[PDB]
């Protein structure tokens, strides 16, 4: 399963 | 920092506004919230970066525009009374994981008619002869009145100083007629002094409201003075 | 969604406060505490991240249950500058971002410790008018609760805290009014208000 | 033996401001189990894998729902490093990222790895101890100190040492009667006469997994590269692999050379020689 | 930018048995950009029903695709790969040896 947050460069 | 304008504002329903929010700190992310009694602060808008803008939780009857990364604006094409509202724009350096930099808030009521905007009436009542018997201590109180919308600003000053000791004012206005979606509002004030202090009559305690009103360009047609912003104040002397 | 109860919180200064929320997603993994002075903008006081389960600053902390899902602000001991409206965030995935949703707020109320309480209600007069007057309920002790009117044409505010700082003074107060000519002081300073040893002549 | 997870992740502007082509793919070691491509009907992630289905409505809304937050995510990404760069709308261009952890013979956490390139170029790395970052250029220094300065290394180890490991695990379980298999290469040599008196050898190895292997030509016992091809090892199509080695000798001069084929699946080395 | 040109190989996925049914494939690798064309021929045309991979890269971040379709070799029919990509002048072919 892949992660469960993002975030912008 | 986060520069947001106006602070407060008035219009009357349907009538177009913009409210402004800049911020030079470096931020791509931007974001518009409401803040309404027991409900926290809702997201109407929010911008991850120039030109790129998403509804937020809340969006509808409002439109934003990002087409450079200081500025943020909120427009409202045609304001409704449940828009009435505190409103605050934010940026952070990384969205959902930073520090969340608040502008200083619009105070945003949308009326019906302006002939609903009203000026506080302002009255300062003298300390009780008992209490300075009992205590020794002299307490001041002011009464704002009949005002709407509820945009105002209470300050003492003594002597022609501004004060905050002995100072403490309702945090809330109170609805004159709750039942009246208009109803005008009334706010205290207390100042307690020694009663030593009460008792010279050169000393002078002035209550000032500051109410934020019409505008100079807003039209007005009744017959009373038109509600401009003003100060609106109530003072006593001492008495020995 | 997440929750932050109770919406109001009153506190003996110089104890502790604690104020809760739950949130719904698991994921969420960053819990920022807002503090709004009243009339302010919210201010960021402390933050946690997930991957950890306490973090402080002094007087206060934040406490983290992941996998219950929920976590805590802790003041302690109260001073009256931490009076204020706080507001809690947990970030998660929202409609394809990374978000900060907030609570809904609690009110934190620090009330005073009244050394000598001298509760009295006195009547004062406008300075101006023969007809006017308002009621002070005053020098009462903080664990009172003063009621709002139940009468149309009765007001009563809430109470509000002053501090004489240059006597180390700090006093409880209420004011009351109406426009009935009728109108008695203890039309809203009742006994079932003010104590059995209320100051209260005239 | 040693066992890997990895997300692929590739972003790809068109010109003309229209809207990215986002495609996600997972691994585990050589072995393909799930999509997500943008262009396609479901816009759902999606099975690949026969091991994987299994899983239930929970996984798959949430992986959906997930990797659409990471497209969404990469399609500002392109914005953003265009200012960076500052490059026009003019072009195409590609942001590329992957993922993942590998664990020991005993499946415990051994190493992480989240990463970046754009336009095919390292843009971004996190390090191996996952505690701090890696950006060659001046325009990804912003990324970085942005994401230092918001602790996200910390989230990352986290999964990287902790939720990444225990999904590997799980697949490995579930998926055990594909995933722990090894299968040995089936190998032979082939003959063909080149010019007027040379011949190609070629040494195969087929249907192997996994993809790691290693062949080798020796001349009376002395390794050679030089005049040696060596081909990628490729995918037959079917969950194994591919490759091939080849030399040109002199004719009459076959026998002094011999392949060697190394794989996990062979108890001992292979050596083939053409007779 | 960073172009790099595909790497091709065309092959089958079982040993090629003249008349018996198989896979033909189409790896292609190393290339950057993503944007590529590969078609697979037979006796020069266009093989209309052909399948491709899931897009994915490499360690050095270099794409690689595998296109694939049923097929019956013999041994009179042709088979080929054309590939076309931004580095490419003219499409590149690379023909199916059996042994390859």
């Amino acid at each position: 399963g892949i992660l469960g947050f993002v975030f912008t460069l | 920092q986060v520069t947001q304008n106006p602070r407060y504002l008035i219009t009357v329903t349907g009538k177009k506004l913009t409210v402004t929010c800049s911020q030079n700190m470096n931020h791509e992310y931007m974001s518009w919230y409401r803040q309404d009694p027991g409900l926290g602060l809702r997201q109407i808008y929010y911008s991850m970066n120039v030109e790129v803008t998403d509804k937020g939780d809340v969006p509808e009857g409002y439109k934003v525009s990002r087409k450079e990364k200081r500025n943020f604006p909120l427009i409202l094409e045609s304001p409704s009374p449940n828009q009435t509202s505190l409103y605050f724009c934010a940026s952070s350096l990384l969205g959902g994981w930073s520090e969340a930099f608040f502008g200083q808030g619009t105070r945003l009521t949308v009326t019906e008619d302006l002939k609903n905007v009203f000026p506080p009436e302002v009255a300062v009542f003298e300390p009780s002869e008992a209490e300075i018997s009992h205590t020794q201590k002299a307490t001041l109180v002011c009464l704002a009145t009949g005002f709407y919308p509820d945009h105002v600003e209470l300050s003492w000053w003594v002597n022609g100083k501004e004060v905050h000791s002995g100072v403490c004012t309702d945090p809330q206005p109170l609805k004159e007629q709750p039942a009246l979606n208009d109803s005008r509002y009334a706010l205290s004030s207390r100042l307690r002094v020694s009663a030593t202090f009460w008792q010279n009559p050169r000393n002078h305690f002035r209550c000032q409201v500051q109410f934020y009103g019409l505008s100079e360009n807003d039209e007005w047609t009744q017959d009373r003075a038109k509600p401009v912003t003003q100060i609106v104040s109530a003072e006593a002397w001492g008495r020995a | 969604n997440v929750e932050q109860h109770p919406s109001t919180l009153s506190v003996q200064e110089g104890d502790s406060a604690v104020i809760k929320c739950t949130y719904s997603d698991s994921a969420s993994n960053y819990f920022p505490w807002y503090k709004q002075e009243l009339g302010k903008r919210p201010q960021l006081i402390i933050d946690i991240r997930s991957n950890v389960g306490e973090k402080k600053d002094q007087r206060i902390a934040v406490t983290l249950n992941k996998t219950a899902k929920h976590f805590s602000l802790h003041i302690t001991e109260t001073q009256p500058e931490d009076s204020a409206v706080y507001f809690c965030a947990a970030s998660f995935i929202i409609q394809g971002a990374q978000k900060l949703v907030f609570g809904q707020g609690t009110r934190l109320t620090i009330n005073p410790n009244i050394q000598n309480p001298d509760p009295a209600v006195y009547q004062l007069r406008d300075s101006k008018s023969s007809d006017k007057s308002v009621c002070l309920f005053t020098d009462f002790d903080s664990q009172t609760n003063v009621s709002q009117s139940k009468d149309s044409d009765v007001y009563i505010t809430d109470k509000c805290v002053l501090d004489m700082r240059s006597m180390d003074f700090k006093s409880n107060s209420a004011v009351a009014w109406s426009n009935k000519s009728d109108f008695a002081c203890a039309n809203a300073f009742n006994n079932s208000i003010i104590p059995e040893d209320t100051f209260f002549p005239s | 033996g040693s066992h890997s997870m990895r997300y692929f992740f590739t972003s790809v502007s068109r010109p003309g401001r229209g809207e990215p082509r986002f495609i996600a793919v997972g691994y585990v070691d050589d072995t393909q189990f799930v999509r997500f491509d943008s262009d396609a009907a479901s816009q759902r992630m999606e099975p690949r894998a026969p091991w994987i289905e299994q899983e239930g409505p929970e996984y798959w809304d949430g992986e959906t729902r997930k990797v659409k937050a990471h497209s969404q995510t990469h399609r500002v990404d392109l914005g953003t490093l265009r200012g960076y760069y500052n490059q026009s709308e003019a072009g195409s261009h590609t942001v590329q990222r992957m993922y993942g952890c590998d664990v020991g013979s005993d499946w415990r956490f051994l190493r992480g790895y989240h990463q970046y390139a754009y336009d095919g170029k390292d843009y971004i790395a996190l390090k191996e101890d996952l505690r701090s970052w890696t950006a060659a250029d001046m325009a990804a220094q912003t990324t970085k100190h942005k994401w230092e300065a918001a602790h996200v290394a910390e989230q990352l180890r986290a999964y990287l040492e902790g939720t990444c490991v225990e999904w590997l695990r799980r697949y490995l379980e579930n998926g055990k009667e594909t995933l722990q298999r090894t299968d040995a290469p089936k190998t032979h040599m082939t003959h063909h006469a080149v010019s007027d008196h040379e011949a190609t050898l070629r040494c195969w190895a087929l249907s192997f997994y996994p993809a790691e292997i290693t062949l080798t030509w020796q001349r009376d016992g002395e390794d050679q590269t030089q005049d040696t091809e060596l081909v990628e090892t490729r995918p037959a199509g079917d969950g194994t692999f591919q490759k091939w080695a080849a030399v040109v000798v002199p004719s009459g001069q076959e026998q002094r050379y011999t392949c060697h084929v190394q794989h996990e699946g062979l108890p001992k080395p292979l050596t083939l020689r053409w007779e | 930018a960073i172009q790099r040109t595909p790497k091709i190989q065309v092959y089958s996925r079982h040993p090629a048995e003249n008349g018996k049914s198989n896979f033909l494939n189409c790896y292609v690798s190393g290339f950057h950009p993503s944007d590529i064309e590969v078609d697979l021929l037979k006796n020069g045309e266009r093989i209309e029903k052909v399948e491709h991979s899931d897009l994915s890269f490499s360690k050095d971040w270099s794409f690689y695709l595998l296109y694939y379709t049923e097929f019956t070799p013999t041994e009179k029919d042709e088979y080929a790969c054309r590939v076309n990509h931004v580095t490419l002048s003219q499409p590149k072919i690379v023909k199916w040896d059996r042994d390859m």
